[PDB]
RNA sequence: UGAGUGCAGGGUUCUAGAUCUGAUACAAGUCGUAACAAGGCAGCUGUAGGAGAACCUGUAGCUGGAUCA
RNA sequence: ACAGCAGCAGGCGCGAAAAUUACCGAAGCCUCCAAGAGGGCGGUAGUGAAGAGACGUGAAAACAAGUGUGUGUAAAAACCACAUGAGUAACUGGAGGUCAAGGCUGGUGCCAGCAUCCGCGGUAAUACCAGCUCCAGGAGUGUCUAUGAUGAUUGCUGCGAUUAAAAGGUCCGUAGUCGAAGAACAGUACUUGUUUGUAAUGUGGCUUAUCGAGAGCCGAAUAGAACGAGAAGAGUUCAGAGUAAGGAGCGAAGGAGGGCUAGAUUAUUGAGCAGCGAGAGGUGAAAUUUGAUGACCUGCUUAGGAGUAACAGAGGCGAAAGCGCUAGUCAAGAACGAAUCCGAUGAUCAAGGACGUAGGCUGGAGGAUCGAAGACGAUUAGAGACCGUAGUAGUUCCAGCAGUAAACGAUGCCUACGCUGUUGUGGUUAUGAGCACGGCAGAAGAGAAAUCUAGUAGGGCUUUGGGGAGAGUACGCGCGCAA
């Protein structure tokens, strides 16, 4: 079940058998690896990359034309960020939360939902300074 | 999540009191095969068959009618050849017939086998 | 607590559970040697300074017959209950008499006495069964 | 032992409902467990619409009716006798009542 | 190296104490009758006042209710 | 001046509790300068129903225990051999049920007593006190006290938690315990071989004291350690792998979920003014009470402070407590659709932290309605109560403290396996159906039943009960302004 609530959603998308070439497209490899690397420079996150070459170009889960992740590409091009993606957007709801509350003091409700975010932030946290990802006294930008 | 080798037991338990001659069991591991690899040579199961889907995996398999119980033990007790005899009176029915499994460094092995090849290792389940 | 690698766990809850029984209880944390008769000793020795009489319980009808005695061992006073037919009349004031336990788990009432937790075995030295039934004498 | 499966009340999936006041003795009783009684009386009497027709200035008059809604406690209820006793299999059976007039 | 012994303190276990205040047993004493039937104001849980005494009254809750409507 | 029996005998005390101020150039050992000397160490008997063997108390013809010789020993006694006499030898607890065995005869009359428990006796006692017959074990049988079993009433094997005793008010969270599939790798646990490691006791045996305990000889052995072996489970790693595991993100939509800003239709009270001219209120029935200083009722004006009727439900939302007028605004969450991204990031939780109806407390604002306390009128033997009149703290808001509820579906949280019909709510649809959240009615199983959040089961983790009472009380400690 979900962490922080009572949930039991099923909303997945089903993973392909085998992945094949995408024949029915109109571009070369040469042209969809510039197209990742462009868009990337732009500064999208790489969830909205695989959006995009979906929705746009026609490539679906973007590695059967490439043999590579999108993120170790961005590795092998030089354009890793400087926090992960996930940690990154943890951290800015945590800012949205206090700048609400900044204003509008007396919401509970708001006071409940910040003490969950936190925690989920540590959690994250704790992973990626085990992995090396991170410095070992990185803290929140609070 | 459950134990798939306690899931395994639970799913053909209830669908043999329930009069079906087939089931599929969802998530498989190594010995889980093993184990119903042990059925099928004392002749408690028929047919079997592994589907391959990419995600965990899945069996089917055909019941006869001789089988009437099976179990897992947890935890998985390490058991000298001098204790096993204690673990087989407390499970099975009879001295006559039935199969207690044990994992050794020689595969799964029933009870008698342990005796012919001097050896003990971990319990693991039990059928009759 | 049923893993494996659980034992640590297990013993140290179970053993707290025990102080649930009254028995184990008692033994560990209650006052075990407060009794003339009991973990201490069988059997107690004591001197009789008052003769008694106390009503049964409903829905009996009766007085018994009772003595008190100074306890040689303790200091103590206790009500001990003498038990045959004419057995008051084989003892005087100031008589030695040996007393005992009236049987149950712990120290409790038996029958219809209330409140009585022991009762008179020997008198003078001799055997309280043989005085009544005129098997034997008095010192004197 | 337990009575009814429903506790005697309507209340499923929430914590709390309103309060509503009996028309008897004004006692608080929740909403979802008050007995309920619905009226459509006429203004006007049945005894009177054979004078109502010589006494009108119009063609013809409609008389008005008035509508309500009337909520009571347990007690007032079957004192009342909105409400009986009745035998274990029959405590089962849920029909709707006749509006009253 | 040190036995013994001065003087202050602590740590433990027992024991005395004017007087006050609990509990238990009281064959059957005195005053009421609070609960068990709609027990004669339906009962019970929290909280706050009051009162010879059981208890009574406000406020929110529950049915183990006298209603599965 | 001398002296220290937790050496051997012995005495006094203390207790419910324990032997002779005995013989010893012999047996087993130790000590010396020794073909010898020493030893209360050790051996021998005496005493005692702590324990353990074998046998007497007659047979149908014909029976212990005595005695004398020899033996035996260091000297003895007992034991054994032969020979003499003979004719001796049972008690303890019971007889209503459990529990084997008498309604037998005489006393006693809720007395005297008996009875582990249940219970007997008030003049017809199979239960008391005795006589007589039976029963049980028997050189033994009763009682008291600790403990093991009884007992699945301590539960690893193996108990319980809807109503019998028993799931924390709700979340977060550390220590702790527990943790995918696929392909490979390594040997410290794990299991096993060989070798060590046990005198007595115990275990499997055989041999000699008339027999049986006893004595003598044999074989194997626990835990622990030394060196090898096997690799299923456990462990470590990888990425041309991507959970009906989790987190991040995209699209269209739904809801009394929450904070803020600005407005609203009535209603209940209070004042002003106008009309009218006698009662209004309240109850089962009435009295307090209010009205010619004009009530009540009907108009028009105003002033405040609460609230959101009907629609409105076995409907919706929220972690729970809880949330119902209309617009605008500010954050985050749940579910659904689908070829988005990262890759074990996870389950449960002592300590520690945040929320928690109502009533209560500290300070400010305010004050319509209702109303603890207090005061009256009735009713009653008495009402201090129930009913009526009136009336204060509170009831509302802001900033905090507090920490309890029949905080209940009296049913912990994740995760499984499971029969049918019907009815809802929100999305999606090959229009056949699905996914999440519900209600209802049977069935089959289950259970002491009532009934079923209770079916199946050695899945994981925390809380928690052990016959009534005393007691959720005393002492100590931690929080709180107090309660
Ligand atoms: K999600
Ligand atoms: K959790
Ligand atoms: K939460
Ligand atoms: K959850
Ligand atoms: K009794
Ligand atoms: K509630
Ligand atoms: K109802
Ligand atoms: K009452
Ligand atoms: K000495
Ligand atoms: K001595
Ligand atoms: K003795
Ligand atoms: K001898
Ligand atoms: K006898
Ligand atoms: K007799
Ligand atoms: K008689
Ligand atoms: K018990
Ligand atoms: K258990
Ligand atoms: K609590
Ligand atoms: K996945
Ligand atoms: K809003
Ligand atoms: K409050
Ligand atoms: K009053
Ligand atoms: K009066
Ligand atoms: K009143
Ligand atoms: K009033
Ligand atoms: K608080
Ligand atoms: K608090
Ligand atoms: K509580
Ligand atoms: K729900
Ligand atoms: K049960
Ligand atoms: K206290
Ligand atoms: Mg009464
Ligand atoms: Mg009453
Ligand atoms: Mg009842
Ligand atoms: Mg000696
Ligand atoms: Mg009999
Ligand atoms: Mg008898
Ligand atoms: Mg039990
Ligand atoms: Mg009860
Ligand atoms: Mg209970
Ligand atoms: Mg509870
Ligand atoms: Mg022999
Ligand atoms: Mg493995
Ligand atoms: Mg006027
Ligand atoms: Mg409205
Ligand atoms: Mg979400
Ligand atoms: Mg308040
Ligand atoms: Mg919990
Ligand atoms: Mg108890
Ligand atoms: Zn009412």
């Amino acid at each position: 079940a979900r962490m922080y609530s009572n949930g039991k959603g099923q909303s997945k998308s089903v993973t392909p058998y085998n992945l094949t070439y995408p024949t029915y497209i109109k571009h070369s490899k040469e042209e969809i690896v510039d197209v990742i690397l462009n868009l990337a420079r732009k500064g999208t996150p790489p969830s909205q990359i695989g959006n995009i070459l979906r929705d746009n170009y026609g490539v679906g889960k973007s590695f059967a034309v490439t043999k590579t992740k999108i993120l170790t590409l961005l590795k092998i091009a030089g354009l890793k960020p400087v926090i992960p993606e996930d940690l990154n957007n943890i951290v800015k709801k945590c800012v949205n939360i206090k700048a609400h509350l900044a204003k509008y003091t007396n919401d509970k409700s708001s006071k409940y939902q910040l003490i969950q975010m936190q925690s989920c932030l540590y959690r994250v946290a704790r992973y990626y300074k085990s992995k090396n990802e991170l410095p070992a006294g990185w803290k929140p930008p609070f | 999540m459950m134990d798939k080798l306690a899931n395994l037991c639970i799913t053909i338990n209830n669908a043999n009191r329930a009069q079906k001659r087939s089931v599929v069991i969802r998530r498989i591991s190594k010995v889980c095969r093993l184990f119903l690899e042990s059925m099928q040579k004392h002749g408690y199961i028929t047919d079997i068959v592994y589907i391959d889907d990419h995600r965990e995996g899945k069996a089917v398999v055909g019941l006869s009618g001789r089988l009437n119980r099976c179990g897992a033990i947890c935890p998985r007790y390490d058991v000298e050849l001098k204790d096993v005899e204690r673990y087989r009176a407390n499970l099975l029915p009879s001295r006559g017939f039935g199969h207690l499994i044990v994992t050794s460094s020689k595969g799964l092995i029933d009870h008698r086998e342990c005796i012919q090849h001097n050896t003990g290792g971990k319990i693991l389940g039990y059928f009759y | 607590m049923y893993g494996l690698l659980a034992a640590r766990n297990l013993k140290k809850n179970r053993h707290k559970r025990r102080y649930a029984d009254k028995d184990f209880a008692k033994k560990a944390r209650g006052d075990i040697y407060q009794n003339a008769v009991g973990y201490s000793a069988p059997h107690a020795k004591g001197i009789v300074t008052e003769k008694l009489g106390v009503e049964a319980k409903q829905p009996n009808s009766a007085i018994r017959k009772c003595v008190r005695v100074h306890i040689v061992r303790l200091n103590k006073k206790v009500i001990a209950y003498v038990p045959h037919d004419g057995g008051l009349n084989q003892i005087e004031i100031n008589d030695e008499v040996i007393v005992e336990g009236l049987g149950k788990k712990g120290c409790r009432s038996k029958g219809d006495i209330p409140g009585v937790r022991f009762r008179v075995c020997k008198v003078q030295k001799v055997s309280l069964k043989a005085l009544v039934t005129k098997k034997k004498e008095r010192p004197a | 032992t337990k009575k009814r499966s429903n506790n005697g009340r309507s209340k499923k999936n929430r914590g709390h409902t309103r309060c509503v006041r009996c028309e008897h003795c004004s006692a608080m009783v929740p909403n979802d467990k008050a007995i309920k009684k619905f009226v459509v009386r006429s203004v006007i009497d049945a005894a009177s619409l054979d004078d109502l027709k010589i006494a009108t200035i119009y063609e013809e008059y409609e008389v008005p009716k008035s509508y309500y809604k009337l909520n009571y406690c347990v007690s007032c209820a079957v004192h009342i006798k909105l409400v009986r006793v009745r035998s274990r299999w029959e405590r089962k059976i849920r029909k709707e009542q006749r509006v009253s007039a």
